[PDB]
């Protein structure tokens, strides 16, 4: 609570199919409802009158200021990718006993973000990089060396190339290989779980009928989710708040 | 001297071409009007004297030590054979119509001349030994402009400028087999001027023009008559042909001629006649748009007027007439030939 926060709905390979863009805080002890996602039942329109599960997971006790579960830190998958579930982190928690549910996520010191250079990068070089040079588009070698643009060395080779634009599309939607807070519309996504996964293309032509190759089985299940994760964050390259020590913009 | 295809007389040189020794310390420039070729000391700028060759040359080139300067004489129909250090013309081998160019190959043991004759196709063949023509090398069509050598050595590209057609194309030859292996056809082009290879040997760099013949002759706008355009071609087999325009909207460059590239190929220099400039290329970012386009694309990318802004580093004013361009072994300067204003414009290059 007291902290800027949004959200998205999933679907079972965990990918964001909508966003809500905005900034939401809850005071302490409070808490707030909502018909709906964006339906209008706090713009313009009365609450539809619906009787749901969740209500009875919220506050069943009455030695409890709340029973409704913490927000758990990682994802349990299948075999095949599915959503098998949520699973606890170690951040598990004087303290009293005002709560049925185990206390999580209310560490900010251990809070955890993906950071492309700390992440995904390193993947990128080990399972990636290999096959892809400056002759296969998109670059991913290179490594963490900056890349200098119009007089400016910010991020690596894999970064500007992943980030790129595309002609005709609207950058504020995606480029060519990521759609910002949309993996399920990420052309990259697309390539890496080797199926259409939306219903907004990212191209006319995605799938070469002639010398494809399948990239599923390129990454494990972590791997390939992380980087689903970091597209569903905004896809950012520096994702610790101050100067640290990872490589970037120095002058 | 004469004017070219008149009888008329002039007294200046008006260069045709240009070329520069290995070592890079002289340039030999090709006077079309003048008969003859002057030599320039790259270090003081100066003319170090003017040796006389046969009626109107259009082209040179350098011996690898640097010791020989092969002319092309284009009327006489002949090749000069001409030592640097002597100052002094000492052999004419006669070819076949017109050399518009001559190269002379990696060891040195060899030089090829195109024939650039309308009905003529040949490519000759001379042993820098014998001192004389061989064989002759026939293309696919006729009128080849210029030919270029590659890095490897083993293969030699012809452009072939053909009167009377829409469809011009590119002849690869392999040097130690003698005759043609493959036809590549640049589609609705015109006017081809050169040909290049990048320092790695996977593409090749051709200036021409692109006419809509099949349209109405109207307005001058959007390119509705011609529009001038460069043209990389991947060396692999079954590799793409890529148009690309030289033209903004409001902007653009008559007649592009010259070529020089790069040694380690990070710039494509183009001499343009019409519009009297030399425009720089950033080939990174032409070759990384090649790499990255399908063919659909880059055919549809040939028509935007404003996509040259993206890899387009700068168009740098010059004399009159610059038919021709060389650079220096440390690519720090470009030189460009100016026919009208009889001069040489000196560049200093991005390289650093
Ligand atoms: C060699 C076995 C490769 C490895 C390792 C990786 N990729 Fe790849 N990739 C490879 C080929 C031969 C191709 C050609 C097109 C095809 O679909 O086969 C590609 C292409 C891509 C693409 C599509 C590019 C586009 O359509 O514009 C993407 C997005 C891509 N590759 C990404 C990618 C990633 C994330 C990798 C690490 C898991 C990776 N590639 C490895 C060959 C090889
Ligand atoms: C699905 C994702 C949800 C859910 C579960 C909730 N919201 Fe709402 N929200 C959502 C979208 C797509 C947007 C607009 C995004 C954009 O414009 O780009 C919003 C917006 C808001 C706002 C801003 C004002 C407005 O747009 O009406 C507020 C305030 C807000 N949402 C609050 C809110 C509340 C109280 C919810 C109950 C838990 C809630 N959101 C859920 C999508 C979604
Ligand atoms: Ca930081
Ligand atoms: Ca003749
Ligand atoms: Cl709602
Ligand atoms: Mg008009
Ligand atoms: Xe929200
Ligand atoms: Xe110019």
């Amino acid at each position: 609570s007291d902290v800027p926060y949004y959200m998205q709905i999933l679907d079972d390979k965990g990918m964001s199919v909508q966003t809500a863009l905005t900034w939401a805080y809850l005071r302490p002890y409070h808490g707030r409802i909502c018909s709906g996602c964006h339906y209008g039942s706090y713009r313009g329109r009365a609450f539809k009158n619906i009787h749901a599960k969740a209500l009875y997971n919220w506050w069943y006790d009455d030695r409890s200021h709340y029973d409704s579960p913490f927000a758990f830190r990682y994802l349990k998958f299948d075999n095949d990718g599915n959503y098998k579930g949520v699973k606890h982190g170690e951040d598990v928690v004087g303290p009293s006993g005002t709560t049925s549910q185990p206390v999580e996520g209310l560490t900010l010191d251990k809070q955890r973000t993906v950071d492309f250079r700390r992440d995904i990068q390193p993947i990128l070089d080990a399972k990636c990089a290999m096959c892809h040079d400056s002759n296969n588009p998109p670059n991913l070698g290179g490594g963490l060396e900056l890349v200098s643009v119009d007089g400016i060395a910010a991020y690596s080779r894999a970064y500007n190339s992943l980030l790129e634009p595309q002609r005709g599309k609207d950058p504020n939607i995606g480029g060519k290989y990521v759609n910002p807070s949309a993996a399920i519309n990420s052309l990259l996504v697309w390539r890496l779980y080797e199926a259409e996964l939306s219903a907004n293309a990212p191209r006319e032509k995605i799938f070469p009928i002639e010398g494809r190759l399948l990239h599923n089985k390129f990454l494990t299940q972590d791997e390939r989710y992380a980087i689903v994760e970091w597209i569903d964050l905004g896809a950012q390259w520096d994702n610790i708040p101050g100067p640290d020590f990872y490589p970037g913009y120095l002058v | 001297g004469y004017i070219q295809g008149t009888h008329v007389k002039t007294d200046l040189p008006g260069p045709f071409h240009i070329t520069m020794s290995p070592d890079g310390s002289t340039l030999f420039i090709s006077n079309q009007s003048g008969h003859s070729v002057t030599f320039v000391d790259a270090r003081t700028q100066k003319v170090t004297g003017e040796v006389a060759v046969r009626v109107q040359p259009e082209a040179s080139a350098v011996t690898p030590d640097g010791a020989f300067l092969y002319v092309c004489n284009a009327e006489s129909d002949s090749v000069s054979v001409v030592d640097i250090q002597r100052k002094q013309e000492i052999k004419e081998i006669k070819v076949g119509d017109w050399p518009s160019g001559i190269k002379i190959s990696p060891d040195g043991k060899t030089a090829y001349v195109a024939c650039s004759g309308c009905m003529w196709n040949a490519i000759d063949v001379i042993d820098t030994g014998r001192m004389e023509k061989v064989r002759s090398i026939y293309t696919s069509d006729y009128g080849p402009r210029m030919v270029e050598i590659s890095p490897d050595g083993k293969t030699l590209v012809a452009i072939l400028d053909t009167v009377g057609s829409i469809n011009r194309s590119v002849d690869f030859i392999d040097i130690a087999s003698g005759r043609v292996v493959e036809n590549r056809v640049i589609h609705e082009s015109s006017n081809l001027r050169d040909v290049v290879y990048t320092p790695d040997g996977k593409y090749i760099a051709v200036t021409h023009q692109t006419p809509k013949n099949w349209l109405p002759v109207c307005e001058a706008e959007n390119g509705q008559v011609f529009t001038n355009n460069v043209t990389i071609i991947e060396t692999k087999a079954g590799g793409k042909v890529a148009r690309l325009p030289l033209d903004d909207l409001n902007n653009y460059d008559g007649n592009p001629y010259g070529m020089a590239m790069d040694p380690k190929g990070k710039y494509l220099y183009i001499g343009v006649r019409g519009m009297h400039r030399v425009t720089i290329l950033d080939m990174d970012k032409v070759l990384g748009l090649v790499r990255s386009s399908t063919q659909e694309e880059l055919d549809y990318l040939r028509d935007d007027l404003g996509l040259v802004r993206d890899y387009l580093v700068a168009r740098v004013p010059t004399g009159l007439g610059p038919s021709s361009v060389c650079l220096s072994p440390d690519g720090k300067f470009c030189y460009a030939a100016n026919y009208f204003s009889n001069n040489v414009t000196v560049i200093r290059t991005a390289v650093d």
